[PDB]
């Protein structure tokens, strides 16, 4: 099923504007050294690079911060917060400005700015200053990539049977078992002057891994083959360490890893490692069924969207959540889907104030069935 | 902080490229065969190859191909390095001292771009009109050739096409011309451009794009009259020359491809072509059609010659003598005979040059009277590895083939017999068994067994089947060949007593591999003892995971199951049972041990330490690295300083500073030494080539540590004292204004730390080749070498220092190897 609605209308976050004054792409940094870079306070969450954040800003601080950053480089740090509250935080990533709206109408500070992280740092103290913006010391940290593993003993002879056919079709059966038989036997050829087999460099290469990350990802949900999955190993693994519903810990420790493959490798065991999911308090739910998940969206399962009363907020699309209460009617008058009626549902023991149920508003659409959860009250166990 | 001394002991015996012209003089024919570091001219004669010299260079040959400039005599050379430090060499004969001196020299690198995945090219137009190269993805490098070019000054010109397969020069235009086959979609093209200098830039090519085979690789230019190139592929032998077509579909070639060739006449009527395989095939090219003065083909018949030594670099010398260079096997000097056809062979073996490599693993045994020792080997791959011992007393090497390849090795004492694991090529026939292919070692053994345990397709595919050997050390021959079950992997092998048992027992870790699932899922842990003659499995363990590598702990056995280090004790009742636990965030793959300290790495240089605390009986985590890049092997030189090999051939040190105050420095490891080898290492084994005599105060060298390559080379690294260190450094940085090296590669360059994506100044290791060399040079020249050394640091100094206390000093050092 993919019950007819266009999933880029939720990326673009239609909601928080329509006149968005877009702002062009140009930033980089040190490239492996060091910076100096503003701060936005009371924001809790780990940017994952690749990951769209939308912000709404009420206080004259930061929104003076906001336009002289405007009207500067536009890049702002978010730190990642650990566990402990207080400032506690080691590793930030930078955030770009791509598009930005007053819209003041009544006014206080209201600011309509969509950001998305670029690079990844990590702070050595964190410098205060009295104005309300903190600035830091920041040392871009270094984005590795590796080369090939069968270049180091790779032959002069047979250097030449290293580009193969692209792919026969596309997500087919006996066209990728088959095919994929041909691949290892080909390309680590080689192997056999080193001490180890095939299989083991096969473990450690680029393509295979990121096969079986999209396997695994299409048995998930129904994927459109390349829906907006890059090719490139560093932006496929930051797009999937985003879209997947793991802990904080986790997501700060996938952060760390400096390297694609490294970080590959542990994302596909985070996820063949985590099945059940919890409710905080409760000592379980029934969002345990992590196979029923599908991606509402073009971003993903997860993605950043805002309330307009204050913190940026997170969502998990699932298709069926059960131990769960419904209260309030269907209401659309702010909602973070165009064609949808959010209706705020409860929780059924600990009553937190996650999930919200949509219900069907055309005919071609899904007739109550979807979901957002809240990553606050939910815990992989 | 290190202060290590790498020195090479047997110099490097793989080939990677041979090429043909009258380079030493034009009435001389000369085999110039390019190793590695090194650099041999031979001359043929009748009776074979005669040997010239043996000049090394300061880095990996990658391009060498002969051009004769106008106005020359006899041919230059052309060489480019991996780190590209291209240069062009002139051979001189200046009295009896020959030397090759150097034409130009200069880098030829690019600051930004990733090196192309397929590899360096390296191709000269026939007229010498100029250099091509192919470094970079998209930019197609040109060196112009001039005679007031001596600085190689390159341009780059842009690809239209980013995936390049094979690109070499056409013959027979008057304007220069390439013919590539690029990557695209919708299909492999072959299409051409004039690059003309004039305006450094492409142009429009004589013949338009045609589409070709999708399997199309290797590309050969065929020479005056004809014209055109040849396209090879898996299945076709294809020729274009624009309103010329012709191809075929031979069956005999269906079985490999080819990958290498080279012409053996002026006119080219006739070609050689190499598969991986090991045959010799004979293309021909039929001239017969004479219309009006012009000479084009008629048929493309492929003629199949013999077998001979797996192809790396072929050439067809004078008399049909051809030279199969081989890489991971042996070299040949095979002789073409249409006329002996002995069982329908046409090749027949005259000579047998040594090639060490491609070493997988290694073990130091005394097998004579307890005296000197012995490197016993496991060469080779595919039909031709075999055994080889590498004694001290030159170094004498005998062989002992098996036709099969070997993975690991060691040497139990107490039944003196080796113990050598084995994978052969078995094809699946259409009838549910396993048919063989050769006579290879496993199936002419003296018994046989079969493995069988009740613990848990295509015709054409082929698959691989184990077997565990036992050699004795004597006779060479093997006695028993034990086979696992269907696949099943065999990985780690380790000799060693266990508790308190007075036997020894083989001990090998399998692990299954299925083509359903990526992983390893299941292995197993199986404990042989070898007695009378007969292997028996005493025990048997199943392990949910891989068995990557095994160690022995003073009657404790130690595997890394997964990403997880276990430790097995040996009980009374001969069944193995688990002790202790640690589960790591990687993969063990090496385990190294000496005393308490584990040393526990990867593939991807996470070096971890480890120590095993006896009054608690639970592992410990002691020092951290990481950093991403491909760890080879790695080594425990002493209770502090641990060695490996990684990415671009390097060589680095790792100490662990027990003397720091904080726990956040104790808690890291620093790098105090880093190298450029120039090989990639395979293997580490301690031990030694040379008599360990106690000799009273002994040398300053401390240690031993052995290192097998892949391309065939046996060095030495080890310690040295403090002040040695400064004063070898010193004499080292005072070597480099004396000797001219060939191509003028600085030696910090060719010694420099080198990554794709970070180079350093090496520290901390003491070139040993640099300094060996000293006493080759002339005495002359000794006196500029040391002027101002401060020679003794201990108990006086001697500020002049003589010029013979130092030849002491080298010599003592020489005698390590
Ligand atoms: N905590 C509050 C408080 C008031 C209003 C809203 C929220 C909130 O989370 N959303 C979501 C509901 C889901 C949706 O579709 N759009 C929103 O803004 C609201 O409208
Ligand atoms: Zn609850």
């Amino acid at each position: 099923n993919i019950i007819n609605f266009d999933t880029s209308l939720p990326t673009s976050h239609t909601y928080l504007g329509a006149d968005m004054e877009e702002f062009h792409g140009r930033t980089l940094h040190d490239d492996d050294s060091c910076q100096v870079i503003p701060v936005l306070p009371q924001v809790m969450m780990i940017l994952i690079p690749g990951q769209t954040l939308p912000l709404q800003l009420f206080h004259p601080q930061e929104v003076s911060m906001v336009r002289n950053l405007i009207q500067k480089d536009r890049t702002f740090a978010v730190l990642a917060y650990s566990n402990v509250q207080e400032r506690e935080a080691q590793f930030g990533t930078t955030a770009e400005i791509y598009a930005y709206r007053e819209e003041q109408d009544f006014g206080i500070e209201i600011v309509k700015v969509k950001a998305i992280g670029r690079q990844r740092f990590k702070v050595l103290e964190l410098r205060t200053q009295s104005d309300g913006i903190q600035q830091a010391k920041v040392q871009i940290l270094p984005e590795c990539v590796l080369p090939s593993t069968m270049s180091a003993v790779q032959l002069e002879s047979l250097n030449k049977c290293q580009i193969f056919p692209s792919k026969p079709v596309s997500r087919e059966d006996q066209c990728s078992y088959k095919w994929w038989q041909k691949y290892q036997k080909r390309k680590f050829h080689c192997a056999n002057l080193t001490s180890w087999p095939r299989w083991l460099y096969s473990l450690y290469d680029a393509e295979t891994l990121m096969d079986r990350i999209k396997k695994q990802l299409r048995e998930w949900d129904e994927n459109l083959k390349d829906d907006s999955l890059p090719s490139n190993p560093i932006d496929f693994s930051y797009r999937v360490a985003a879209c997947l519903p793991i802990d904080d810990v986790l997501r700060i420790q996938l952060l760390k890893i400096g390297s694609a493959i490294q970080r590959l490798r542990c994302e596909l065991d985070i996820m063949n490692k985590c099945t059940s999911l919890c409710c905080k308090q409760c000592q379980e739910t029934e969002i345990t069924t992590k196979n029923e998940i599908f991606s509402l969206s073009l971003c993903g399962p997860m993605a950043a969207y805002v309330n307009p009363h204050g913190y940026v907020h997170e969502t998990l699309t699932v298709y069926k959540a059960c131990n769960l209460n419904l209260i309030g009617r269907p209401s659309t008058e702010h909602s973070w889907f165009p064609g949808y009626a959010w209706t705020v549902a409860q929780c059924k023991i600990c009553a937190s104030h996650i999930g919200w149920k949509f219900t069907a508003t055309k005919k071609d659409m899904s007739p109550q069935k979807f979901w957002g959860l809240t990553r606050s009250a939910l815990l992989p166990t | 902080m290190s202060y290590n001394y790498v020195v090479t002991a047997q110099k490097p015996t793989a080939v990677n490229g041979c090429v043909t012209g009258h380079f030493t003089s034009a009435e001389d024919l000369n085999l110039l065969i390019a190793k590695n570091t090194r650099l041999e001219i031979y001359v043929v004669t009748a009776e074979g190859l005669r040997p010239v010299k043996e000049v090394g260079m300061y880095g990996k040959i990658a391009v060498m191909e002969l051009f004769r400039p106008k106005g020359e005599s006899k041919d230059l050379l052309f060489i480019l390095t991996a780190k590209y430090n291209a240069c062009i060499l002139e051979y001189k004969q200046s009295g009896e001292s020959i030397d090759i001196i150097t034409r130009a020299h200069g880098n030829v690198q690019d600051r930004i771009g990733r090196p192309s995945e397929t590899g360096i090219i390296g191709i000269i137009d026939p007229e010498c009109r100029m250099i091509g190269l192919r470094l970079y993805d998209g930019l197609f490098k040109v060196i112009p050739l001039d005679r007031d070019n001596k600085e190689l000054k390159a341009f780059n010109i842009r690809l239209e096409e980013l995936h390049v397969i094979d690109v070499k020069f056409l013959y027979g235009c008057q304007a220069p011309t390439i013919c590539f086959v690029y990557q695209d979609p919708q299909g492999r093209h072959v299409k051409t451009y004039e690059v003309s200098l004039r305006e450094k830039e492409f142009n429009k090519g004589p013949w338009k794009q045609e589409n070709v085979e999708a399997e199309a690789s290797m590309v050969i230019a065929v020479p005056e009259p004809f014209g055109g190139a040849i396209i090879i592929g898996q299945e076709s032998i294809t020729y274009h020359n624009g309103d010329k077509y012709l191809a075929i579909a031979p069956p005999i070639i269906k079985q490999s491809t080819i990958v290498c060739h080279n012409r053996v006449d002026p006119n080219g009527s006739r070609y050689l072509l190499g598969d991986m395989e090991g045959r010799l095939f004979m293309l021909l090219l039929e001239k017969e059609e004479q219309m009006d003065g012009t000479v084009t083909l008629k048929d493309l018949r492929v003629e199949l010659l013999g077998e001979t030594s797996i192809a790396e670099c072929l050439t067809y010398l004078d008399n049909g003598v051809v030279f199969v260079g081989s890489r991971l096997g042996d070299s040949q000097l095979v002789k073409l005979n249409v006329d002996s056809n002995e069982q329908g062979s046409y090749v027949v073996a005259m000579e047998t040059f040594t090639n060490l490599g491609p070493i997988v693993d290694m073990c130091v045994v005394d097998l004579e009277r307890q005296g000197q020792g012995q490197l016993v080997t496991c060469s080779g791959a595919f039909k031709e590895g075999s055994l080889r011992i590498i004694r001290n007393g030159k170094l004498h090497i005998r062989t002992v083939p098996l036709y099969e390849s070997p993975r690991k090795i060691c040497y139990q004492e107490v039944s003196q017999c080796f113990g050598v694991l084995s994978s052969r090529i078995e094809v699946q026939d259409t009838s549910g068994g396993t048919t063989a292919l050769r006579p290879s070692a496993s199936t002419q053994a003296l018994s046989s067994s079969v493995s069988s345990s009740k613990l848990f397709t295509s015709f054409g595919e082929e698959v691989e089947v184990h077997n565990l050997l036992i050699i004795d050390q004597h006779t060479f021959e093997v006695l028993h060949a034990h086979q696992f079950l269907q696949n099943e992997y065999a990985l780690s092998l380790v000799s060693c007593k266990l508790g308190k048992d007075p036997n020894t027992y083989f001990i090998v870790g399998t692990a299954m591999v299925y083509p359903e699932e990526a992983e390893p899922k299941q292995g197993r842990i199986v404990v042989f003892q070898y007695s009378d003659g007969k292997l028996q499995t005493v025990a048997e363990k199943e392990v949910k995971g891989a068995v990557y590598s095994m160690v022995e702990f003073n009657g404790k056995l130690l595997a890394s199951i997964n990403s997880t280090v276990r430790l097995y004790e040996w009980t009374t009742e001969k069944e193995l049972r688990t002790e202790c636990n640690h589960y790591n965030n990687i993969m063990a793959l090496y385990l190294k041990t000496k005393g308490d300290f584990i040393l526990v790495g990867d593939l991807m240089r996470s070096v971890l330490l480890l120590a095993y605390k006896p009054m608690e009986g639970n592992f410990e985590e002691i020092a951290r690295d990481f950093n991403p890049n491909w760890m080879s092997a790695v080594e425990i030189l002493d209770d502090d300083n641990f060695l490996g090999a990684e990415n671009a051939f390097n060589l680095f040190v790792c100490q662990k500073d027990s003397a720091a105050t904080t726990d956040e420095e104790r808690q890291h490891l620093q790098e105090v030494g880093l190298f450029h080898l120039g090989e990639f290492v395979n293997v580490f084994c301690h031990g030694s080539l040379v008599m360990q005599n106690l000799g009273e105060t002994s040398t300053p060298t401390q240690g031993s540590v052995l290192f097998g390559t892949v391309n065939g080379m046996i060095g030495l690294v080890t310690s040295l004292s403090e002040s040695w260190y400064n004063l070898l450094l010193d004499m080292q940085n005072r070597l480099n204004k004396v000797i001219k090296s060939v191509g003028k590669i600085e030696h910090s360059f060719w010694r420099s730390f080198h990554t794709e994506r970070k180079t350093e100044p090496a520290t901390g290791f003491i070139d040993g080749d640099l300094i060996e060399s000293f006493l080759d040079i002339s005495r002359p020249k000794m006196q500029e070498v040391v002027a101002n050394l401060q020679y003794d640091d201990g108990s006086g100094m001697k500020r002049e220092a003589t010029a013979d206390d130092l030849i002491k000093v080298v010599e003592e050092l020489t005698r390590i190897h």
